[PDB]
Formats: C-alpha cells, sequence, structure tokens
C-alpha cells in the first residue's frame, strides 16, 4: 500500500512482489544390528 | 496535465494578469502531475550567473507546457503532444509571419521591467518564442562574440560589441548585453575550428578553381565583393563526389552548431497577432 | 477492437536468425544487396555486434559460435566488403512473431509497443550488456529515458571497424545528445580527423545516432539470454514505445 | 454528521485528557519515512 504524494513529489508506481520459499530436505537414519546367534534363537525352538 | 499551486493567495490584479497571459508556453523541469511556485518558469535558474548560453542550454533540457484555464491559485499546464494543434500567445516582439518554424529562446532582458509577476522574491520569467531565422542569427552572434573575445585587445571589445550586438529583423531592434565570455563559445567554436580544418584539407580542386573560372569568365558586383574577401581534371569523379560529400557533411556539422531545434510550426494567425496556432511538438 | 501499432510482415532466410527465432524483441537491420533475387536481407543486432569492435573477444567468439554457418559467413563477407556500414545496412525495427517456416516470417514493429496480438505478454527490446552505456550528467535522471542507437567507426591501420553503441538518456534534444556524445567520443574522433583525409572510401563522419524510442526507468531489468547453453548477459528494456527518427551524423 | 465511538490511548496532565499515539501503523510499509 502506498501513500498519496503532495506537491512536487513523484507518485510511486504500484508495487507487487511475488516470492517463493523453497523447502530444505533432510533425511535421518537409525541402524541397529542383530547377531546371527540372536537370529537363530529368535525364530525357532530347536527342541522343547 | 500539470497542475500548479503557489500556496499563496493572489489578488484580482494577479488573476487579471494571468487572464491576459493565458495560452503561453512555460517550461518546467519537474515532469510531475503537480508543480508549485518553486519549479514553475525560469526564475529558479535565473539567479545562477545569468549567462545567456547557460539559460539556453538548460532551456534546451527543460520540458515545455502550455498555460490553460487558471482557476484562481490553481494553474493548468497542458503537456502538449507530438504534432497536434495548439494555440500559443506570443511574447517575442515580432510580427510573426505564418508558416515559419519557431524555437524557444531565453528572455532578452529589455530595459523596461516585466509586468508579468513579481511576488515574494519570485518572478515569472517566461522564455520568449522566436522564429528559427533570428534564433540562428542570435546563435551566430554568440559564436562570433566568443571568436572575437578569445582575441584580446583594449578598448576594442566594446568597439566590436556595440556595433555587432544591436541587430534588426523585421523592424525590431534587440540587443544582448553583459556577455561573461565563458568557454561555451570556445568549445562550440572548437568543433567549428576542427570542421573548418577539415573543409581546408578535404575541399576539392574544382571549387576554389570554380571561383577563379567564374570570375575570369563573367563578373557581378557581389562577386567583386567576394573577390575583395578573397584577395587537368582527368576523370577523378568518384573522388570528387566523396570530397564534396565530406565538405557538405562539415557544413552540416557547423550548421548543427548554430541551429536551434524548431519547437513550433504555425498555421493560422490572428489579426491582432497575439495568438497563433501550431501543429508540432518534438 | 483497437490496436494503434504499426507492423510489417517480413520474409528472411532462416540461417541468419539463429537465437533470435527464440527470444522475441530484437533490433533488426535491413541490408540491401546487389544480388537481385534477395534485394533486401535482414540482419540480427547481435549478428552485426559480432564484428562490432566494442564487444570483447569472449562474447564475440561465443556469439560467433551461435553464428557459424555458410550463409552467415558469406553475408559477413559482404558486409565487410561494403565500404562504410550505416547506409548499406540500416535500422529497421523490433522483432515480434517469429514463424520459423522454410523462409521464416517475422513481424516487425515500426511504431508503438511490441506485441503480436491480443496484447498478452508485451515484449521488450533486448540489448547486449557490453554494447550500451549511458553518458549523462546524472544517470537515470528523473523519469523515462529515450533510447538511441549509435554507430561509431574505428580504423586499425588496415580497414574500418564499426562499433554498435546504445545510449539511454533523459535528454530528448538531439543537439544535447550529440554534444554529450562528442565529449564521450573525442579521442577516436581526433583519430578520424587524421584518417578521413587519407581515406578514399566514401564516408564523411565519425558516427551517427538514431532514436529507437521511449522506455521507462522502472522497467529496466537485468538478465541473460541462452541459446545452446551459451549464457550471455543482457539488459532487458521492458515496455518500449518505438519512435524512430532520422539519422544524425557527427564527425 | 454521523457520530461513532472508538478507543484512544489517553494521558492525564492536570485534568487534561490527551490522546497519545504513534503513526507507525499508517507508515508501516510505504515509500515515505515517518515525518517525525
Amino acid at each position: 500500500p502506498r501513500v498519496a504524494t503532495g506537491n512536487d513529489v513523484t507518485a510511486p508506481k504500484e508495487t507487487t512482489i511475488m516470492v517463493a520459499k523453497h523447502s530444505e530436505k533432510h533425511p535421518i537414519n537409525i541402524s541397529f544390528d542383530l547377531s546371527a546367534a540372536c537370529l537363530e534363537h529368535l525364530e525357532n525352538t530347536f527342541k522343547n | 496535465t500539470v497542475y500548479c499551486t503557489f500556496d499563496h493567495k493572489l489578488s484580482l490584479s494577479d488573476i487579471s494578469t494571468l487572464c491576459k497571459l493565458m495560452n503561453i508556453v512555460i517550461p518546467i523541469p519537474a515532469h510531475h502531475h503537480l508543480i508549485g511556485s518553486g519549479n514553475l518558469g525560469l526564475y529558479p535558474i535565473v539567479s545562477s550567473n545569468k549567462d545567456y548560453v547557460h539559460i539556453r542550454n538548460v532551456l534546451r533540457t527543460m520540458v515545455v507546457t502550455i498555460l490553460q484555464k487558471v482557476e484562481g491559485n490553481q494553474l493548468v499546464l497542458r503537456k502538449p503532444m507530438t504534432g497536434q494543434q495548439y494555440a500559443i500567445k506570443n511574447t517575442g516582439p515580432f510580427p510573426w509571419e505564418k508558416g515559419d518554424t519557431l524555437t524557444l529562446i531565453p528572455p532578452l532582458s529589455t530595459h523596461s521591467e516585466e509586468k508579468l509577476l513579481k511576488l515574494g522574491d519570485w518572478e515569472l520569467t517566461v522564455p520568449l518564442v522566436v522564429p528559427t531565422a533570428i534564433a540562428a542569427e542570435i546563435n551566430i552572434r554568440l559564436l562570433c562574440i566568443g571568436l572575437i573575445a578569445v582575441h584580446r585587445e583594449y578598448n576594442e571589445m566594446q568597439t566590436i560589441i556595440d556595433e555587432l550586438c544591436s541587430i534588426q529583423y523585421r523592424d525590431v531592434l534587440i540587443k544582448l548585453p553583459d556577455i561573461v565570455n565563458d568557454k561555451q563559445s570556445m568549445y562550440s567554436m572548437k568543433t567549428a575550428c576542427i570542421s573548418l580544418s577539415m573543409i581546408t584539407a578535404m575541399a576539392p580542386d574544382i571549387v576554389r578553381t570554380y571561383i577563379d573560372r567564374l570570375t575570369l569568365e563573367d563578373h557581378s558586383m557581389l562577386l567583386i565583393k567576394c573577390q575583395e574577401l578573397l584577395s587537368l581534371h582527368a576523370t577523378d569523379i568518384k573522388d570528387e563526389l566523396k570530397k564534396i560529400k565530406s565538405v557538405l557533411t562539415m557544413i552540416d556539422q557547423i550548421n548543427s552548431l548554430t541551429n536551434e531545434k524548431t519547437y513550433f510550426v504555425v498555421c493560422d494567425v490572428s489579426a491582432d497577432n497575439r495568438m497563433a496556432t501550431c501543429i508540432y511538438k518534438n | 477492437r483497437e490496436n494503434l501499432r504499426i507492423a510489417a510482415r517480413v520474409f528472411t532466410p532462416c540461417e541468419l536468425l539463429a537465437p533470435e527465432l527464440e527470444n522475441l524483441g530484437m533490433l533488426m537491420y535491413r541490408f540491401e544487396t546487389d544480388v537481385d533475387n534477395p534485394k533486401i536481407l535482414f540482419v540480427g543486432l547481435f549478428f552485426l555486434c559480432s564484428n562490432a569492435f566494442n564487444v570483447s573477444a569472449c562474447v564475440r567468439t561465443a556469439l560467433t559460435t551461435m553464428y557459424t554457418n555458410s550463409m552467415v559467413d558469406n553475408v559477413l563477407s559482404m558486409i565487410n566488403t561494403c565500404k562504410y556500414l550505416e547506409d548499406k545496412v540500416s535500422l529497421f525495427g523490433v522483432t515480434s512473431l517469429v514463424s520459423c517456416g522454410s523462409s521464416c516470417l517475422l513481424s516487425c514493429v515500426m511504431q508503438g509497443n511490441v506485441y503480436d496480438a491480443n496484447k498478452e505478454n508485451i515484449h521488450g527490446l533486448t540489448v547486449l550488456k557490453e554494447i550500451f552505456l549511458e553518458p549523462d550528467w546524472e544517470p537515470r535522471q528523473h523519469s523515462t529515458q529515450y533510447v538511441y542507437v549509435v554507430h561509431v567507426y574505428k580504423e586499425v591501420l588496415s580497414k574500418l571497424q564499426y562499433g554498435i553503441y546504445v545510449v539511454l538518456t533523459s535528454f530528448q534534444n538531439e543537439d544535447l545528445v550529440v554534444d554529450i556524445l562528442r565529449q564521450y567520443f573525442e579521442k577516436e574522433r581526433f583519430l578520424f580527423l587524421n584518417y578521413l583525409i587519407n581515406s578514399n572510401t566514401t564516408l564523411s563522419y565519425f558516427g551517427s545516432v538514431q532514436r529507437i524510442g521511449r522506455c521507462a526507468t522502472e522497467d529496466i531489468k537485468s538478465g541473460f539470454l541462452q541459446y545452446r547453453g551459451i549464457t550471455l548477459p543482457v539488459i532487458k528494456l521492458e515496455n518500449i514505445f518505438v519512435d524512430l527518427s532520422e539519422k544524425k551524423v557527427f564527425v | 454528521r454521523a457520530y461513532a465511538d472508538l478507543k484512544l490511548n489517553t494521558l492525564k496532565l492536570g485534568d487534561k485528557l490527551v490522546a497519545f499515539d504513534h503513526l507507525h501503523k499508517v507508515y508501516k510499509n510505504t515509500d515515505v519515512n515517518d515525518p517525525l
């Protein structure tokens, strides 16, 4: 919005601004391992 | 349209004088939709050294408007468009034969004081309108005053100026006093000096022969006056065309020196010759 | 409806208009030719700014790589074998409506603002950033500036080299503009006061200025053009009331 | 003329209620600076 000018002043032109804000992107990760003996005793009972 | 407002109330004598002064070109530097007392006219520059050529240069830079429809303190100035028809009241002391081109000239200071406006340390300095012939005449005189005043003598500067300055065109005596002798004539003579050197070096063999051949054949009395100032050709014709073209271009350059841009072209003139119509803007 | 702009339809072989078939709004030049079948042949502003001398070697070779074919090589040879430049080629107007047919059709604007039809996306004049300069007392003085194109020659001991300048000025008066241009151009001017006597080529001046038309001060914006990846810095005037005047020469 | 009701920031200076404010809300985003 602009103000009206008085005597001897340049009337400023109508100003329209278009901007565009981009997105930063950032992944995260998490690792955890399981041992092979943990994997063996995880799924089966060998014998009860 | 540029509206002028002086912020100061004017009297009935002032509105009568502006009614007398309606339809006159006034230059403004501002280029706004509004102007006031400070930028109207030529007074905001004619306090700086009063040099005629300085006023002439900035008056070339100015933007011209036409007075219209003064409603009291408010003062309309039309910005006149290119080639359209406009009515102008004249101020130059001239008889204004129709159809001539017109330029816009700084006000030659007459001995009588102006009656246009003087209000609160501010006058209405209106530049004059003149025909292009007398405009170029004045510019010749400016360049000539510089050519003489680069040369230095004692009690001869006045002897040149009083003879040269008072000129007459269409039964009108004008004069230009108090030349400061700035270097304005020195530059605008310097390119002339350059171009005259080029006229010397590039002028053909036909032409300075053409004087002597014309005189030795026949004679006329103005040719005898030109003689007072004065005192094989085997197919080089394309070179002659080129040399005459170069000499013509130098004469175009020195003409562009002393020339002033025509600002108006007259069609109809009133019998009183106070107002005239034009179809032009640059 | 209403238009009030003055255009001209144009046929030109498509070899010469290599990036100018892609970026609307360019100066165009008429080049008359002693060959009678193409009597007139139309020339890009950048195509002649190739052998302009103002342009630095990087920009010159970059747009030469934009401007390398046989037809353009022959036309540049014809332009160089012409004695002077300014009245064998000539100013013509501003590009709009590239058609890109076999022999491509161009509209070209003589007067008014640069638009094809329907008055969407009114184009603008595109001037190379190297080839302009604004010699004035105050830059961008108060308001809208007149844009002029100046042709300036130069002589490096063999031949003549032309140079293409564009000036932007608040001054309307041609006398004031040539008076500020002689102050800008005095050095090579004295070089031509040496040269034009010993020369036999039919020319009579140092350069010439001619008005393109009006611009607007807040409508000057920077940028670049790119054709085949060649980034080229330009300064884009946005809205131009094209107002051609006569050539005014100066020595 | 028509009368309405509104709020103002007042000060008391010797039984004198004085409106007391800033024009920054009308000079937030313009071309001109605040003339004070």
